[PDB]
RNA sequence: UUGCUGGUUAUCCACUUCUUAGAGGGACUAUCGGUUUCAAGCCGAUGGAAGUUUGAGGCAAUAACAGGUCUGUGAUGCCCUUAGACGUUCUGGGCCGCACGCGCGCUACACUGACGGAGCCAGCGAGUCUAACCUUGGCCGAGAGGUCUUGGUAAUCUUGUGAAACUCCGUCGUGCUGGGGAUAGAGCAUUGUAAUUAUUGCUCUUCAACGAGGAAUUCCUAGUAAGCGCAAGUCAUCAGCUUG
């Protein structure tokens, strides 16, 4: 593809990618797409990135949430239960692992795994605590839909934080079969259980 | 210590015919049939990369991924 | 600058409040090649209340 | 299951005890020019699409 | 080309100089080994016991190499960890000073590291000949 | 929120009431206008009365304001 | 590492110093579980009866237990120095002991009327069964009675 | 004299001053090559100048980078807006105006704060926490 | 350089073609160790000619003793993890010959790499000691 | 010999603090009633051309609880 | 084959980007659009190092509280005592005493981990004149520590404080387990006139409850919460505290 040979040398795989397609850790980002309609505009696929790592200042406006690619977005949750706040290079690495485990399991594009994971697990309705006379009725009410993939990333990576705790799989194991059994949503996986429950719930109360 | 250690005849056969098919392998994974505790699978699977099973696809401690040999 | 971190109270009482106080200190050093009346004229010239001069021969 | 997509043309407010809750006019997707209005959950603006579950029924108010 | 220390990884070059050291066997290894265990902020002996005195004294190497000069003191604050005090928070606790001296003096006998001026321990001329030899031959080996 | 005190208002006022030529409309000529014909005795109160006196200038140049 | 056959020497749960080793552990772990001996005191003791640290303690072929049994119960006669032991400097001999598994709390009962019975404060406080260190007993130690 | 520059690039406190000279095309921080970066996740971070614009341009300049300050993740955010910064400085005044534009557009619409330092720094901590907003847990009896 | 150090074992092996064998011996007690830091080089291809080169000057020495445990001595000299195997060894053989300067010179850096090493059993420090002991007595 | 003492009259003397302090002490002490005595130092610093003066005089004043006055004229800032 | 990586408080020359600190500049919500009693303003984008009052503080009104402090004061009224003293000093103890209840915390309940090597990165500080402070370097010791010198009244030396979490390679493999390190025993050192009611540090041994915590309840909106250590205050020694 026309490598170029510099003085500290780079290596050709490095070149081999990084110079034509600005493709990630190593997997494409033309293709995927979302599958639903809204829930576009807040899944972030292209712009593409190299590490799922940066210093992005998408706290202090409202909606720049958004603007946070997708598999960076996944990452920023995976750090918490107290112990693991900060982190993040562990973050990267079990994202990481997690797709390159998706791409064994269902060969199958993991950033369209993860972002059809993402579409299938945020509760499309929800319940709100209204007065309505002290003993508070629960009342029915749509949702936003960065409020989904809000919901939809705490669903999955909660999911796989539960799941890898206390058991000899490691949590890129868990994560990845979270993100797949709930990519095709096989309601096995914590988040289609907890999605469904929401939504059942948000059905006999509205 | 249930039934899950140390290195017993039927297990080498059960490890060179059924760690093929697996289409992820890993120490958890090797493990998790109801079998080896995770100290034989990591020495089984550097065992299985030796020759022939299994290819890494990746490499760093605390995560090995393997996968089928073609 | 010195930091003095001190509480506001005498007594014990009142919710802990902390009183930071500070004195800036700030210094010079001028190398000159003088000839030894030279010298003395501004060794003894340029005082002022308040700065504090210090003068040192023999760079060695 | 009837899914049905609505766009948010008109933000109305905030409702709810709390606050939570965005009064949104949505015109719909499919079949369109007929326009409604639902109680939000989370951050909603212009030019967002709900999913709505089920599509008639308009409220107004909560307490 | 001309290749430095500096020009291959730490891992590498220190897998590679420490597997040099155990296989060739100038050695003077304390007598201790084995029974020593490297920190008062540790818990156990060295797992790798048959060893682990050419990895710290190859580290050693690597890290007068890439300085002026380092004293006992200096590497006792380096090779040294956080220790757990018990229900107590933790703390930075020095390494074992024995240790690292007689990696130094194990090093100065066999005439990598020199005694320098303004205190401390140098590389010498025949540390970083050798040095830099085996840094072309872990470069080489990858080829 | 960047109401502008009485402070601001009032000088800012006072420097149209007396100089409407040589206050043009933009900020950074009025910046030395007001370093020149005014003693403020702050940088941030000298441009917080400029930017006001060029906003001053932006609204009489489209009809007149009510006051100066 | 590499797999190997292995028939059937591997031995489950093993009686060694007047009590049971879990064989299915390894070994510098599973001698633990006898008194008087720790992770460290094993780790050493195990290096010098010359035992591959690698096997699981069921495997252990009898002259390896018999030299770790012979250099746990005689360890200044083997070069575990004297401050690797737990009786330094007795309080009757003078000599270094290393008190191992159903002696160990024989001893400590032994140190304790010693004390009790010179009516030393240490003994006094040890006999009310209160805290004997110099802890602060207000508000901790409310469960252990 | 070859025709050369130096920048700087910084994070929270750390700073790295790169000298961007003419030359055959090596790239080093600290004496050592850019492909000896490690924490190695963050290793295709500070790829990230070298081919967000070709791997080229690169070929006739020779880059070092010294590092001082902060840690292992902020120096790697320092030492690629200073190959940044140094790349396009070196376009600035040897180069041309032109090309000099298409580096900064490049950079700019990937901008990972490749060209422009980031603006935040840590807040002092008050008196009653343990943090800058924190306060410390009180009982109300 | 490792060329030149090349071109030194070509011209030994050019002396140890030339020269006689009972001349050679005393420079076999010389040069069992150089030749031992050159066959334990980091770099593999004068790793490789400094071993045969070894190979070749140990095969040299007119010992029936030793004849067959040649392949194996200098292979213990190359790597020590064939020292714990090589003392084990060394014990099976039948010493009906006199041991004088280079026939004593191939065995005791293997006695001295079994002494020093703290990979060692107790079991093969008893047998290195045993055979020091009886090789000072054998002579 | 290497310490010199030097006396100086204070110039506009009704402009310090001290001064009047404690003047309005020594005033006191004497036996001055209370307002008069401010008054005189609040005065006398109006005169000497202050932009303001403050005297607060806390105590018990021949009651057995304690009370303060604040005797003022002009203007005086509190905050910066 | 030009080259690459280093050493040399002066072998010289030049420079001030990085560092320092004097004097200045810079942002005023600038420009544009929307909306608004088309006022004050508000909302979005662009440009910008900076567009929440740019971030954080310091100072902070009137009137009060029977708020707290007579144990900060040679601030202080009135009462009490003043030689068998309620003054002052010395010796020993106590403020640590333990069926229990409450508040601030530390360490944990593990594999997003523990341990073992290896990588290896800060910032605010503070330091010895009638003295023994911060201590590099060399030897001794498993360690704590010891000993001989050296540098520093300090942008100079300690100190690049080579800090910790973290990163890589491994051992362990879900087992109150190698998570946890309480409790208790023996030994070696340091500070001190004096260590027992264990000052503290180190080594070996002992190996407790704790399997994510009921009713309740605290703090928090971006370099913030949280994790992580470092310095200073106190200090002969001792931080699980506070200030940064």
């Amino acid at each position: 593809f026309t490598p170029v040979v510099l003085a500290t040398p780079i290596p050709e795989e490095v070149q081999q990618a990084q110079t034509e397609i600005k493709l990630f850790n190593k997997w494409s980002f033309e293709e995927v797409e979302v599958k639903d309609a809204s829930l576009v505009d807040y899944v972030q696929v292209r712009q593409p990135i190299f590490v799922a790592h940066t210093a992005g200042r998408y706290a202090n406006k409202r909606f720049r949430k958004a603007q946070c690619p997708i598999i960076e977005r996944l990452t920023n949750s995976l750090m918490m239960n107290g112990r693991n706040n900060g982190k993040k290079l562990k973050a990267v690495r079990i994202i990481k692992h997690t797709l390159d485990i998706i791409n064994v399991l269902t060969d199958q594009n993991p950033i369209q795994v993860v972002v059809d994971a993402i579409t299938n697990t945020g509760p499309r309705e929800d319940t709100t605590r209204v007065g309505g006379g002290g003993a508070a009725r629960r009342q029915a009410v749509d949702v936003s839909p960065l409020r989904r993939v809000n919901q939809a990333i705490a669903l999955l990576t909660i999911g796989a934080r539960e799941a890898a705790f206390r058991n000899i799989k490691t949590i890129a194991e868990t994560l990845a079969e979270e993100l797949i059994n709930a990519a095709k949503g096989s309601s096995t996986s914590y988040a289609i259980k907890k999605k469904d429950e929401l939504e059942r719930v948000a059905k006999s109360n509205r | 210590a249930q039934h899950a250690v140390i290195l017993d005849q039927e297990k080498y056969d059960r490890i060179l015919k059924e760690v093929p098919t697996y289409r992820y392998v890993s120490v958890s994974v090797l493990v998790d049939r109801l079998k080896i505790g995770g100290s034989l699978a990591r020495i089984a699977l550097r065992h299985l990369e030796k020759e022939g099973i299994i290819k890494p696809i990746s490499k760093h401690s605390k995560q090995a991924i393997y996968t089928r040999a073609t | 600058v010195l930091k003095i971190s001190t509480r506001k109270t005498p007594n014990g009482e009142g919710s802990k409040t902390w009183e930071t106080y500070e004195m800036r200190i700030h210094k010079r050093y001028i190398d000159l090649e003088a000839p030894v009346q030279i010298v003395k004229r501004i060794t003894q010239i340029t005082i002022e209340p308040g700065v504090d001069v210090e003068v040192v021969v023999a760079s060695n | 299951t009837p899914v049905t997509l609505a766009k948010v043309i008109k933000v109305l407010g905030r409702t709810g005890s709390r606050g939570g809750v965005t009064q949104v006019r949505v015109e719909f997707l499919e079949d369109t020019s007929r326009t409604i209005v639902r109680n939000v959950k989370g951050p909603v603006r212009e030019n967002d699409i709900l999913v709505l579950m089920e599509s008639e029924r308009e409220a107004r108010r909560l307490r | 080309p001309g290749v430095s220390v500096r020009d291959v990884a730490a891992q590498d070059f220190i897998n590679a100089y420490a597997s040099f050291l155990q296989r060739q066997g100038k050695l003077e290894v304390p007598g201790y080994v084995d029974i020593v265990k490297t920190s008062s902020g540790n818990e156990m002996p060295p797992q790798d016991a048959e060893g682990w005195f050419y990895k710290r004294a190859a580290s050693v190497a690597r890290h007068i190499y890439m300085r002026k000069q380092v004293g006992v003191g200096k590497l006792n604050k380096l090779y040294g960890g956080a220790k757990s005090r018990g229900v107590r928070p933790y703390k930075h606790i020095d390494a074992s000073g024995s240790i690292n001296r007689k990696v130094l003096q194990a090093l100065e006998k066999i005439g990598i590291v020199e005694i320098s001026p303004k205190g401390g321990r140098r590389i010498s001329e025949n540390g970083q000949r050798d040095l830099d030899r085996i840094a072309a031959q872990t470069l080489e080996e990858d080829e | 929120g960047r109401v502008r005190t009485k402070t601001v208002k009032r000088a800012s006022k006072a420097l149209i009431e007396r100089y409407y030529p040589k206050l043009t409309l933009d900020f950074q000529t009025n910046k030395r206008l007001c370093d020149e014909i005014a003693t403020i005795q702050s940088k941030r109160l000298r441009n917080k009365i400029a930017g006001y006196t060029t906003h001053l200038m932006k609204r009489i140049q489209k009809g007149p304001v009510r006051g100066i | 590492s590499l797999v190997v056959q292995e028939q059937g020497s591997f031995q489950h749960i093993l009686r060694l110093l007047n009590t049971n080793v879990d064989g299915n552990i390894k070994i510098v772990y599973a001698l633990t579980t006898i008194k008087g001996v720790g992770r460290r005191y094993s780790n050493l003791v195990c290096k010098k009866a010359d035992v591959d640290l690698h096997k699981r303690a069921g495997e252990l072929t009898q002259e390896e237990l018999e030299r770790i049994v012979q250099i746990m119960q005689n360890p200044t006669h083997y070069k575990i120095p004297a401050w690797f032991l737990n009786r330094q400097n007795d309080i009757t001999d003078g000599k270094d002991y290393h008190t191992l598994a159903n002696n160990v709390e024989s001893k400590l009962r032994d140190d304790l009327e010693r004390l009790k019975k010179i009516r030393a404060h240490r003994g006094i406080r040890h006999f009310w069964g209160l805290r004997v260190r110099g802890q602060h007993t207000k508000t901790t130690g409310r469960r252990r009675a | 004299a070859v025709p050369s520059v130096q920048t700087f690039g910084k994070k929270k406190s750390a700073t790295a001053v790169a000298h961007v000279k003419a030359g055959k095309g090596l790239i080093k921080v600290n004496g050592s090559p850019i492909t000896l970066v490690e924490p190695e996740i963050l290793r295709f971070k500070v790829y990230e100048p070298l081919l967000l614009v070709g791997l080229d341009k690169f070929s006739n300049i020779d880059i070092r980078v010294r590092v001082t300050g902060g840690g292992h993740v902020s120096q790697v955010y320092a030492i690629r807006q200073a190959i940044a910064k140094g790349l396009v400085a070196y376009h600035q005044k040897y180069v041309d105006e032109q090309s000099k534009n298409e580096l900064k557009k490049a950079f700019t619409s990937y901008d990972r704060t490749l060209l422009i330092a980031d603006s935040r720094r840590p807040e002092p901590k008050k008196f009653g926490g343990k943090g800058a907003r924190s306060r410390f847990q009180k009982s109300y009896r | 350089k490792w060329q030149a150090k090349m071109a030194a074992l070509s011209v030994v092996d050019r002396i140890r073609e030339d020269s006689a064998n009972d001349l050679l011996e005393l420079t076999f007690k010389d040069a069992v160790p150089v030749l031992t830091d050159v066959a334990t080089d980091f770099k593999p291809e004068l790793a490789k000619q400094g071993y045969k080169t070894l190979l070749d000057y140990v095969s040299i020495l007119d010992n029936l003793d030793l004849s067959p445990r040649y392949k194996l001595i200098v292979d213990t000299l190359q790597d020590p993890s064939k020292v714990p195997e090589s003392v084990k060894s060394l014990s099976s053989v039948t010493f009906v010959a006199e041991v004088t300067e280079p026939s004593l010179s191939l065995l005791v850096p293997i006695l001295n790499r079994s002494l020093n090493l703290s990979s060692s059993s107790q079991e093969q420090l008893r047998q290195t000691v045993i055979v020091v002991e009886n090789l000072t007595r054998l002579v | 010999g290497t310490i010199v003492l030097y006396a100086e009259r204070v110039q506009d003397r009704g402009l310090s603090a001290v001064a009047q302090a404690e003047s309005m002490k020594f005033k006191l002490l004497n036996g001055l009633a209370i307002r008069r005595a401010a008054y005189g130092v609040v005065r006398y610093v109006m005169e000497s051309g202050a932009k303001g003066c403050e005297v607060v005089v806390s105590g018990k004043l021949r009651a057995a609880r304690a009370k303060a006055m604040k005797f003022a004229d002009g203007f005086l800032i509190h905050s910066g």
